[PDB]
RNA sequence: AUAUGGAUUCUUCACGGUAACGUAACUGAAUGUGGAGACGUCGGCGCGAGCCCUGGGAGGAGUUAUCUUUUCUUCUUAACAGCUUAUCACCCCGGAAUUGGUUUAUCCGGAGAUGGGGUCUUAUGGCUGGAAGAGGCCAGCACCUUUGCUGGCUCCGGUGCGCUUGUGACGGCCCGUGAAAAUCCACAGGAAGGAAUAGUUUUCAUGCCAGGUCGUACUGAUAACCGCAGCAGGUCUCCAAGGUGAACAGCCUCUAGUUGAUAGAAUAAUGUAGAUAAGGGAAGUCGGCAAAAUAGAUCCGUAACUUCGGGAUAAGGAUUGGCUCUAAGGGUCGGGUACGAUCAACUUAGAACUGGUACGGACAAGGGGAAUCUGACUGUCUAAUUAAAACAUAGCAUUGCGAUGGUCAGAAAGUGAUGUUGACGCAAU
RNA sequence: UUCAAAUGAGAACUUUGAAGACUGAAGUGGGGAAAGGUUCCACGUCAACAGCAGUUGGACGUGGGUUAGUCGAUCCUAAGA
RNA sequence: AUGGUGAACUAUGCCUGAAUAGGGUGAAGCCAGAGGAAACUCUGGUGGAGGCUCGUAGCGGUUCUGACGUGCAAAUCGAUC
């Protein structure tokens, strides 16, 4: 229910122990005013809260998702 | 522009009842809604709550006086009594 | 009514037990008298109460 | 045109029993129970709704983090600053007039 | 501030059956579109053609889908050919007749 | 239950702000205190939400002899979380008559106004996260099947003496001033406990375990209750679309729900319920019983008498459709230290034209006046033959009583009402 | 109120479709509180019952159905006991 | 006569809750103005008082001495109030 935007404390997030599962997200959505561009939100989900990331960075999207923890159960999309 | 030419505030009780209650009601309602002077800080923000008690709009300060005016006759009589009395133990 | 005691609850339940007909095997017992059941209640013909 | 119920038993218009009609994401009216409004926290002096602390009804203060239930001057959430100036002067001033009231009957006790 | 909005008809469908002549029927829109209050005012606010196989119609004014769908109802109900064939949406803005 | 991160300490128990106060934290025993729980009614004014009305657009539906860029319909966003958001209140600067500020409602200021700048509650709202992945609307393929599969779109706005409801700042009222307790918090207090070779801290964040028992169906009424019954009775409450209109009225409608109530054929007398009648107009009758007449709104006019408040819609009159125009009444922006540009609203008065002179066209909707008797008034009663002139009432007057008491309860009592009382009182007429 | 179909030994009365209307959100709509106690739901089914009927039902027979840390109770105190 | 059972109806008090379209009137307070030598007197606004009023729902139960009077009903139905 959480939202985060600091991509550093994202990261430590996603390696916080009783976090063993993450979720993907893709959204067509417009920019500014005309054309569209690609959305992604991130989204670790904790004992409590689940927080979710929106890297609105098409570029800044992809390179996250190498650095996601090899042994964290993401479900893409 | 004279809205009525006797009964004033009592005007809401119509016909009813008869003139000479209404003439008496009328002098004590005129009596104990009407504004009067705070002993304390000197604005007229006195006005009643309930039969005895009276506050001041600002500066808060509640006195207990009469059932529809602030100071009754007898109060202040007994007001001056008490002065009285009272400098004969100090002279 | 809606909103019930156990205990109301329980009688309800005990009631609805005994509300069905004789079993049909009685009939055939040595010396049987009894033809049906004749303690049966409808709940619109008697109530109950409570 | 589209109405509503009530979501408890209780069916009548008790202050405990307010209403509020919302619309869901499945696109339809229901309704939804609210809990009675908080009030203010007063002052114990004058009587204002005091300033700086939170307004929630009286349990859910316990689950909630101390600063919002204080001001950082002495009588935080207690007394209205207006209020503990106040008694911060007249606290001088009485100590002080304890002092000439002293002094001035122990001049009294001397010459007589 | 100004913008002109095109609108394709796929009306081959329902032409490769002879039944419908995309002659008339952009001939019907030409002389039928209302604007700003009546027929014949496309002051080059308004055109139509037709790709053989397809009806194109281009404005500057006043003009949506939903009108679209008005005016050729009526064509296809003035002919005869409703029952025959739906106005329909493929993607946005682009519509088709549906023959079967 | 608990550790880890953080915060804090060599100035041991945080800093910052002139202040209102700020914050992720930021020890706190006995004891004391304060707050919350926690509170009438009505009135207008302000705002929120849901509804209502509406423009563009993107879809689906209907009508299309003729007319209609038309009619109908979909276009949604929960608890919860982050930032933000407020009338009031408060602070700082400042020192006011030519008094000012100011509400629809006259209240505020040397006990510091107007002014400029700040602080707070977070009702409420906005954006984001929840959350499009859901829901809603379509289209294109598939096949006995379970049923799939694939596509799209799910958008941007407007209006207010609207309706319901919530709330706020106020204002009217009282010989009426409109619960309690559980429970939660804060403060005053400083007992004690704590660091530099390393201490405190779980009101900051994150993480771990657990949450029993009983109710939970349906009816809630012209058939699920009470009336001997599937009785025309009775039986507490919430939600509440459109038009006409003052309106939750009556009349018509969307949504939803019904279409239940023995049936067929005839249409005599007599009925029950609904209507009309020439001329007369209460001659009927115990009695105008019944019935009829009246009625809305705007304007004009209005008697005696009176406690001056009334009497009063007194009485008595005119007018009212449709359609086509005129005029007046508002908002939003920039003006160096006269005006222009644009948006959105039914009210009210005036004037033409028009009609088998009709027009509150159905619906809705007071008969009036002059006296006598009698109760002042509003209010009360004989459930199931009496609603009245009877009871009550305010008002008047009388009586008892200072508590070791008046009046009253009880078999008795270390019993009880008045009494959380005290003569401006309680009790009895 | 009406036409037709379907079902059935049997159809004014059941089911479906059509038509004609009503209640008209102060409801014949959507829920509840007391009270009932299974009336709910499915399947079967007409001897009695539903003051005509009956293939239908709140009837008969036989089964199925009521899921909570958060909704109530439970705790609190009111007049009172 | 003795001993028992009732305040689910109803009467009254107490506690805790809940309910009531749309209109008519226009009381105090208040703003602005006019006259007058003065005393003082007037006018237009504002405001929204009332065991006030028209009237629903509600609560009542006036008349028809209406229906019914082996009832829908051991008190109901209609219109009127
Ligand atoms: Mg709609
Ligand atoms: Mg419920
Ligand atoms: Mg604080
Ligand atoms: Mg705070
Ligand atoms: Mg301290
Ligand atoms: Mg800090
Ligand atoms: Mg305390
Ligand atoms: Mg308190
Ligand atoms: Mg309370
Ligand atoms: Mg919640
Ligand atoms: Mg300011
Ligand atoms: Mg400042
Ligand atoms: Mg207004
Ligand atoms: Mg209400
Ligand atoms: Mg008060
Ligand atoms: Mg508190
Ligand atoms: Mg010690
Ligand atoms: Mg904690
Ligand atoms: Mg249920
Ligand atoms: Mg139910
Ligand atoms: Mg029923
Ligand atoms: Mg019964
Ligand atoms: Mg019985
Ligand atoms: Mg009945
Ligand atoms: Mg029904
Ligand atoms: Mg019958
Ligand atoms: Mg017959
Ligand atoms: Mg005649
Ligand atoms: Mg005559
Ligand atoms: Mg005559
Ligand atoms: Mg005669
Ligand atoms: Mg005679
Ligand atoms: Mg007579
Ligand atoms: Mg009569
Ligand atoms: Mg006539
Ligand atoms: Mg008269
Ligand atoms: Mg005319
Ligand atoms: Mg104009
Ligand atoms: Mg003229
Ligand atoms: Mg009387
Ligand atoms: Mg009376
Ligand atoms: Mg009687
Ligand atoms: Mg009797
Ligand atoms: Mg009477
Ligand atoms: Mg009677
Ligand atoms: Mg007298
Ligand atoms: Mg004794
Ligand atoms: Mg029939
Ligand atoms: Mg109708
Ligand atoms: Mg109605
Ligand atoms: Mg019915
Ligand atoms: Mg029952
Ligand atoms: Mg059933
Ligand atoms: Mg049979
Ligand atoms: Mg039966
Ligand atoms: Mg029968
Ligand atoms: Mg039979
Ligand atoms: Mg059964
Ligand atoms: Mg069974
Ligand atoms: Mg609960
Ligand atoms: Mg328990
Ligand atoms: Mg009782
Ligand atoms: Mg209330
Ligand atoms: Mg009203
Ligand atoms: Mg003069
Ligand atoms: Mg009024
Ligand atoms: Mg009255
Ligand atoms: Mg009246
Ligand atoms: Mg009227
Ligand atoms: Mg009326
Ligand atoms: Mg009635
Ligand atoms: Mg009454
Ligand atoms: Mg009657
Ligand atoms: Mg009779
Ligand atoms: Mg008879
Ligand atoms: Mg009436
Ligand atoms: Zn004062």
């Amino acid at each position: 229910a959480r939202e985060i935007t600091d991509i550093k404390q994202f990261l430590e997030l996603t390696r916080r122990a009783d976090v063993k599962t993450a979720t993907v997200k893709i959204n067509k959505k417009l920019n500014k005013a005309g054309k569209p561009f690609r959305q992604t939100k991130f989204k670790v989900r904790g004992s409590s809260s689940l927080y979710t990331l929106v890297i609105n960075d098409a570029g800044k999207a992809k390179k996250l998702i190498q650095s996601l923890p090899p042994t964290l159960k993401v479900n893409r999309l | 522009a004279k809205r009525t030419k006797k009964v004033g505030i009592t005007g809401k009780y119509g016909v009813r009842y008869g003139s000479s209650l209404r003439r008496q009601v009328k002098k004590l309602e005129i009596q104990q809604h009407a504004r009067y002077d705070c002993s304390f800080c000197g604005k007229k923000t006195v006005k009643r709550g309930a039969a005895g008690i009276w506050t001041c709009s600002c500066c808060k300060k509640t006195v207990a006086g009469g059932a529809y005016t602030v100071s009754t006759a007898a109060a202040a009589t007994v007001r001056s009594t008490i002065r009285r009395l009272r400098e004969m133990v100090e002279a | 009514a809606a909103q019930k005691s156990f205990r109301i609850k329980q009688k309800m339940a005990k009631a609805k037990k005994q509300n069905r007909p004789l079993p049909q095997w009685i009939r055939l017992r040595t010396n049987n008298t009894i033809r049906y059941n004749a303690k049966r209640r409808n709940w619109r013909r008697t109530k109950m109460n409570i | 045109a589209q109405r509503v119920t009530f979501r408890r038993r209780n069916p009548y218009n008790t202050r405990s029993n307010k209403i509020k009609v919302v619309k869901t994401p499945g696109g339809i009216l229901r309704a939804q129970h609210v809990k009675k409004l908080a009030t203010r926290p007063k002052c114990g002096d004058c009587g204002s709704a005091l300033q700086g602390i939170s307004t929630l009804r009286p349990r859910q203060y316990a689950t909630v983090s101390k600063t919002h239930k204080t001001v950082s001057r002495a009588y935080g959430g207690s007394r209205c600053a207006n209020c503990v100036k106040e008694r911060i002067i007249r606290a001088f001033l009485i100590e002080e007039q304890k002092i000439v009231k002293k002094v001035v009957k122990e001049q009294t006790e001397a010459a007589k | 501030q100004k913008i002109a909005k095109t609108f394709t008809v796929d009306v081959s469908s329902p032409t490769e059956n002879g039944v419908f002549d995309p002659a008339s029927y952009a001939k019907y829109l030409i002389d039928h579109i209302k604007v700003e209050g009546a027929v014949g005012n496309l002051g080059n606010a308004v055109t139509v053609t037709e790709d053989g196989t397809v009806v194109t119609v281009v404005s500057t004014a006043k003009f949506s889908g939903k009108y679209l769908k008005y005016l050729t109802k009526k064509y296809l109900k003035k002919n005869q050919l409703r029952d025959w064939i739906r106005f329909v949406s493929t993607k946005t803005n682009e519509y088709r007749l549906a023959f079967y």
